[PDB]
């Protein structure tokens, strides 16, 4: 039996139009044999019953080619009686023919319940895919029912799976959020394992309380559950089953040829109380420890760092928007590693651009509280920039925490003798400091300045391989610096990892630069501060750009004043900081930039003092929660002579900058690491980049140079100021800025 | 031959 | 009878703090008191029952301080008997006590189906309402259809006006489920406020209703598994059983619970795909069965108003902020544009272009359809949030000016008007000799944008559209087929079809009148250069400052092109430019041109060579074969030798910055009333014709000024021949016959 | 009281 395909309402428009009219698709037919044809092209009639309907009307070799015409063009299949005109019509509208799959639907599933699922749900989901022609055995598809997509049943049946090669989906029918998806497909698709490591890293609240109480393996919360919600979940399911169930079965008979989707290595979230629906994507970790090789990381912090040449087009290989478009896939709070990506943005400005991304282990609400306060700020000259910025420093975060496959040997350092590196190279912390250890914290206001326990190299640590670009071989850091949240035992908290000389990029050398650039900008701050020099502002006209001068007359508008020093020192890279305070509660605010080119020193600058000072700046004074309110409130500039240029000092400008920079990421490296080299300083990096992330993340270290946090240990911090004649001669430990950096 | 030759499909 | 919100799970960590874990929210909550007693709130206990179990551990007293607290900040209820545990969680979610929620669902509700949808279906809905506690029989009417546009709604929305009923609107069959609105008589748009912007998305299906003609709605909702139907039909339980709810606790603790339900919303879930989308219905303030039809036809009759407006880059405020206000418009089913997508590749900074969907007319044959359709808007900036309004406005434009029925309008012959009306032919301007052979030159025409129209006949009384005249501060005159697109006109006297020119949208009405002023020059410029071919001295682009010009032009370098910028400033001096560019290789040169005007050389420069931006580099990647816009002929077959007019004048010296004084100032107004006094002592009356939409927002007029010249091949006496030789351009006029016959192809 | 001063609930 023959028809037109049944998705189409066919209209006949007399002279010579048929006009063929889909719900999410219309097509149209010209000439006049097709109206006289296509009235019986409806699936009643056989090819042969036709003719006495129009024998002497048209000739049987014109009937012939018309439909030879329209079968080969894609208007005309054959009737399935098995199947309804309404179920027919759908799976025509996804371009499959009925008697295609109505074979396909023969298929068995089975279900399989976990957690606490009841077994009359179990049988309203036999039931919704009973009525749509789909049968369930007592396979191709084993569907897995849950209450949370933590269950740890759901590892057992994960690795059975994985051995058994057995194709799987997953679903949460319960609760006020319909989860749907993903079908594992064992070897293509990511593990239960892949999705599993993003959601324990995306549900911290839950983790800590799991912390917490084993201190003295999931937490169900899918109470909230409607008749409708749990069937409208259960009948979605059912859909994509059958979606599913038919896309396999095309695909042995030729495969490709079917482009419609379905949930493989994808994850949809319905909210029934909010009422949104996302599209979730499930990246295969390559270094999974089930259904991958965990030892990747292991094997690269031992090789060798090959590095090679990178053309540029501001000091980046690609545009900002294409470097987005490329790691959008990682914003999720489901699958994803950032949470969301949010614009605070006054659209009525266009100078001021900055996001917010979304962001831990804790041990009580305290330190809990402190976590999910932890959020990246995107800042730059452009909402575009900005975006990119603020996407990346998420990422950059999250490719920092110590997983455990992280590249380290335990040792001690005597074993590894001259290429291990001593901790308190890296730290500089005072002996002083280190003796009123456990007073100084108490008397703390921000725990950016925690001097941590003396290091015991009696003790067998574990040692991370690091790359010397000076030296061109592997030296070694201890692992507790090199990452993020590394656990060491309680009698022996020698270091945490901090964000300073952390970058990412486009490139593994574009990282590196960024995160020299971000030492550079650590040490130059702390000479200033904590020295508290008095430095030159910087004349910002003199600058071809007009961004500085349109910023400035923005701020006044705005009851604030705007400047910037120069905090450039013996390594004689263009550093930069912007100081804005209000002139009607001062609320001083800073921002530093430190780069080649000191255009775009000056711009890092005074964009990250839009994102600081703006946003906290609309809002009264009593009611801020931010963690360097105390000196928004209290202090003042005529208490802080330092925050103000030294009118003794002529104004710097652009010529007082020469350029080191060139047209290849490689080559800037290359004259960042010599310009150390001239200082005694060694350069080191180690590659913190994730495979199933992708973005290029490094930590670059280079022992020595100095951070804005109270660290008051014999060096740079007292010497270089010396050096270039900024004091007669050096401060001593009493003598410095007793009040912290702030920012 | 007339009657077969006008016959056109395109989509909307 | 007590109980902690149903849907907390909770955790006790015994010394000091108890978590509250939630599906959308997690709370803590510390004191030692707070574990003690928590455990004893999971609706096993009644507060008569709680005191005996910890009897000499926590005093009575102490108790109610405790519950005292626990209610002010909501976190403790009474269990409701009459819903389930999971039920109960599902509301105290949505942050409303049990016993509220169960006295909420008492409210009843009516189901009516319409169109062709199965009695079985109807029951379907009704069993699940029941499976969620809403009884059937009032509060609410739902109304199951299988198309929004079936005759039978018209008469159950009137009725629901005139008995003030809410009532909501659902299709669970096809494969793409539409749920809502919520219509709420007087606060929301009615079904005919939706239905007018149904009737204009459905092009294909309104033009094959009309077509019928030759010799109420189309039925295309075939495609439906009983599950997706269920899928639909369960759904919609839920959003009613929402909107019965909040409605009852929006007064009941008004405040407290916010969250969003159907009112004035359309939800489409596209089963195939996968995709769902919210859709916000606009209340129409000119509706004809809910609101006043009368309101252009008495705001046309009334003097146009026009106030100062300082500028912040001549506009009034930025892209994104015109983005954000009107985003909404931005639906295939509830708004006037279809779709608004960047086609641009990220990797080129410089290069920006959006294409924004549009709805446009209906035709009444195969052939009309599918120049409809081709009918696309398009977005050209230096930026892309520029880029992006410029796509979504230019849109807007275009449907504002559609002729509804509505326009102010008045019945007169040419006679009985007298001065105050404008011939047709001064605007229009075709030639004697055109009119002469209109049917032949007609049919053996290229392009649809030469079509001639019937000369009009003084003695036929037509419709006339007050227009106000910026020059004269008084209303004139234009027949109503000029002012707006596709007014219908008799087979016997079609004098003319509403053109784009001078048509423009804006934040403001004297931001928008601005702006199609200066179409008006554009149009007259290219009008005059590209007829005469007159050969035009070439834009010195770096002694402007701005660096985004040689930016560009190295960029078009690198990519097989050459970018120069003819000058076409005319009589009236104002700034106005032609972007060119070729292809170096191939077998096509792909010549595409550019045009911008503007009091700011600047602007107009930009506006040039970012229209030729986003015709240029979406057709080169495409090969010849599969080129099928417009313009097609014109990029294979024609060579920059058959057309040396384009190339610049090397007998006239550059253009630079400083040879295009400034005119414009601090005030979108002041430069407004400054163009008309430049047409002014041009001998040249300039009318405005408000067509902005109240539903719409945005500001959108035609702007006229009869005598100024087009892009088309219109041929009559006036400004096309007379201002070259007033210009020294030409030493004598050209006559028609000498024009160019090749027609402007963009 | 210091059991009842120390009451508090928050949301995180
Ligand atoms: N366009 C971009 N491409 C790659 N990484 C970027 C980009 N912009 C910023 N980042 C990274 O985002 C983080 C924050 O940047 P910034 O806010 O400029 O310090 C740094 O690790 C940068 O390297
Ligand atoms: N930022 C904006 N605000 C309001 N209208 C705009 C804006 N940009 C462009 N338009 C309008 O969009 C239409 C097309 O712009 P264009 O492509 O620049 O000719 C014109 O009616 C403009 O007035
Ligand atoms: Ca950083
Ligand atoms: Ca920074
Ligand atoms: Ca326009
Ligand atoms: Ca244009
Ligand atoms: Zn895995
Ligand atoms: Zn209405």
């Amino acid at each position: 039996l023959l028809q037109i395909q049944p998705h189409f309402h066919v209209e006949v428009i007399e002279p010579k139009q048929v006009y063929l009219l889909g719900e999410q698709a219309n097509h149209a037919l010209t000439g006049q044999l097709y109206c006289q044809i296509l009235p019986l092209l409806n699936g009643q009639y056989t090819l042969e019953q036709i003719v006495e309907k129009l024998d002497g009307e048209v000739p049987p070799e014109y009937i012939d080619y018309v439909l030879e015409r329209l079968a080969e063009k894609g208007y005309l299949t054959e009737a399935a009686p098995e199947l309804s005109s309404e179920v027919a019509a759908f799976w025509s509208e996804l371009g499959i023919a009925p008697p295609v799959a109505a074979e396909a639907l023969r298929q068995p599933v089975t279900l399989t319940p976990v957690g606490n699922i009841s077994e009359v749900t179990v049988a309203a989901l036999t039931t919704a895919l009973r009525d749509i022609g789909i049968s369930v055995q007592t396979t191709a598809l084993n569907v897995v029912l849950t209450d949370d997509y933590l269950q740890p049943e759901l590892a057992k049946i994960n690795k059975q799976a994985l051995e058994s090669q057995q194709t799987w989906l997953l679903v949460k029918p319960v609760g006020s959020v319909l989860w749907l998806g993903p079908v594992f497909v064992p070897g293509k698709t990511g593990c239960w394992d892949c999705l599993a490591h993003r959601l324990r890293g995306n549900r911290e609240v839950e983790a800590s309380v799991l912390r917490q109480k084993q201190a003295q393996g999931c937490l169900p919360t899918a109470r909230a559950t409607l008749p409708s919600t749990l069937q409208t979940g259960l009948q979605f399911a059912a859909t994509e089953i059958a979606k599913w169930i038919v896309k396999y079965h095309v695909n042995a008979t030729a495969p490709g040829t079917v482009f419609f989707p379905t949930l493989d290595g994808k994850i949809i979230t319905l909210n029934h109380s909010i009422l949104d629906l996302k599209s979730h994507i499930l990246i295969k970790r390559s270094q999974c420890p089930t259904c991958g090789d965990p030892k990747i990381l292991q094997h690269r912090g031992f090789e060798p760092l090959k590095l090679e040449s990178r053309p540029k087009q501001g000091h980046r290989g690609t545009t900002p928007e294409q470097t987005v478009q490329k790691y959008q896939h990682l914003i999720s709070p489901v699958t994803g590693v950032v949470t969301e990506l949010v614009r605070i943005t006054d659209p009525a400005n266009p100078l001021v651009h900055t996001y917010r991304a979304g962001h831990g282990s804790a041990t009580s609400l305290r330190g809990l509280r402190n976590t999910l306060k932890h959020k990246s700020s995107g800042k730059g000259k452009t909402d575009s920039q900005s975006k990119a910025s603020g996407l990346c420093e998420a990422v950059e975060r999250y490719s920092g925490i110590f997983q455990g496959d992280e590249p380290r040997k335990r040792a001690t350092l005597a074993e590894l003798g001259d290429l291990a590196i001593h901790p308190e190279q890296c730290l500089c912390f005072s002996d002083g400091q280190y003796a009123n250890r456990e007073t100084l914290n108490e008397q703390a206001t921000v725990a950016h300045d925690w001097i941590p326990q003396r290091f015991d190299a009696s003790q067998a640590i574990e040692w991370t391989p690091v790359w010397s670009l000076t030296e061109q071989t592997h030296k070694y850091l201890p692992t507790a610096l090199c990452y993020y949240h590394y656990p060491l035992p309680p009698e022996h908290r020698f270091a945490r990892g901090d964000s300073n000389g952390n970058a990412a990029g486009n490139t593994l050398e574009e990282a590196i630069l960024q995160g020299f650039m971000e030492l550079v900008e650590r040490d130059g701050v702390a000479l200033w501060w904590y020295n508290r020099l008095r430095r030159p502002a910087v004349d910002l006209g003199s600058f071809n750009e007009p961004y500085f001068v349109q910023l400035q007359q923005f701020y006044r508008e705005n009851d604030r004043d705007l400047w910037v020093l120069d905090l450039t020192a013996d390594l004689g890279i263009p550093a930069f900081a912007g100081v804005s305070n209000r002139k009607t509660s001062e609320r001083l605010i800073l921002g530093f930039g430190a780069h080649l080119d000191p255009t775009i020193a000056i711009l890092r600058a005074v964009t990250e003092v839009n994102q600081i000072g703006l946003e906290l700046d609309k809002v009264p004074d009593e009611n801020l929660k931010s963690d360097a309110t105390d000196w928004l409130i209290t202090e003042k500039l005529a208490d802080h002579p330092y925050l103000l240029p030294d009118t003794t000092q002529p104004l710097k400008t652009a010529q007082d900058y020469p350029k080191r920079w060139s047209d290849d990421i490689y080559t800037d490296v290359m004259t960042c690491v010599n310009i150390a080299q001239q200082a005694g300083l060694e350069t080191l990096v180690i590659d913190q980049t994730r495979p199933d992330i992708g973005l290029n993340v490094v930590k670059v270290t280079v022992p020595g140079m100095r951070h804005f946090w109270s660290r008051f240990g014999e060096g740079r911090l007292y010497d270089v100021p010396v050096k270039l004649g900024w004091l007669d001669e050096p401060l001593t430990e009493a003598q410095m800025n007793p009040t912290p950096m702030p920012f | 031959s007339s009657q077969l030759a006008e016959l056109s499909e395109e989509a909307l």
